[PDB]
């Protein structure tokens, strides 16, 4: 009996990349476009309505204005492939694909989105020139929540203050106050999970 | 809206289990799917009612019976096996005038 299959129940995709999620269905001889319906949706939002052999750009929700399309070439191979461009955190969730082709069936696809902490902004400020206290800051955004670890040239763990807010990208910022010298090297490391990821920046104390 | 009950049903292996799928606005053009959930929470069609009749995907122990009042259905797992244990739900697919998937809440079968 007609059945839709999925290769992957779950997609983990990098933030701002392009997403191709797939629903597979039986196609014996050449594709009869008249009988084929393909419906992609998310949280009761109409994404793709492929009817009478042509996409109806009317019934689609505005959220997917430019960013959503079905790969026609793939249909002749029994692959309902939905490509979403420039994936954002709001695109995480459960997608359903529904195919009618001599029988009907639907499947759920779960989308999980990561955002790496790689744009790490830093700053070094002199707090008191006599004792040479400096304030060192490391800020970066991503998802999910990262903690920040401070290490010195020794790789001996230090004690900083970390504030986590929203942008919902997390904006993570961490400050270390410490007495130091010219040329001392410090590292700030953003440790995130889902999956694990350790992203480091380096701060070098400049001349006074 | 669809309801699917009892929310939790146990029976001995070898015995039939009957759930009810109840629809608030049934018409004869709808297709009604009897679904099982996988561990990752994927739906897997067991049987489908359309055009007057129920038909199984690969095991005819999964039987949908339309009740006389027409908007209610018996989803029967006949001659149960321990392996039939899990979560099930019914779902309606509408093609006209608007595409719609409507799913009930899951109910649990425990076969002992």
């Amino acid at each position: 009996m007609f059945t839709v299959t999925v290769p992957k129940d779950l997609y983990v995709v990098e933030y701002g990349s392009n997403m191709t999620i797939e629903c597979k269905f039986p196609v014996e001889k050449q594709l009869d476009l008249a009988a084929l319906i393909v419906y992609w949706e998310m949280e009761d939002k109409n994404i793709i309505q492929f009817v009478h052999g042509e996409e109806d750009l009317k019934v689609q929700h505005s959220s997917y204005r430019q960013r959503a399309r079905l790969l026609k070439d793939q249909l002749s191979l029994g692959n309902a492939a939905l490509q979403i461009t420039d994936v954002k955190l709001q695109d995480a969730g459960v997608y359903r694909c529904m195919i009618s082709y001599g029988g009907a069936d639907y499947k759920r696809i779960t989308v999980k989105v990561n955002a790496p902490y790689n744009k790490i902004n830093q700053r070094i400020l002199v707090v008191d020139p006599v004792t040479s206290e400096h304030e060192l800051t490391c800020q970066a955004e991503g998802y999910p929540k990262a903690e920040v670890i401070w290490t010195s040239s020794d790789h001996q763990v230090l004690s900083g203050k970390t504030t986590t807010t929203n942008s919902k990208l997390f904006n993570v910022t961490s400050t270390l106050r410490i007495n130091t010298t010219t040329n001392e090297i410090f590292y700030c490391t953003f440790r995130r999970l889902d999956p694990e990821e350790n992203h480091t920046a380096e701060l070098v104390i400049p001349e006074l | 809206s669809l309801t699917f009950y009892p929310a939790w049903l146990t029976v001995s292996e070898g015995a039939n289990a009957t759930f009810t799928c109840s629809l608030s606005n049934w018409s004869e053009d709808l297709m009604l799917n009897w679904n099982r959930l996988s561990p990752s929470n994927q739906t897997e069609k067991q049987a489908a009612f359309s055009n007057g009749l129920s038909q199984p995907v690969q095991d005819a122990r999964f039987q949908i019976i339309q009740l006389p009042n027409r908007h209610d259905f018996h989803m029967n797992i006949l001659d149960t096996r321990r392996n039939d244990s899990g979560i099930y739900l019914c779902g309606a697919i509408s093609l006209h005038p608007k595409l719609k998937i409507e799913e009930s809440p899951g109910a649990e079968l425990v076969v002992t």
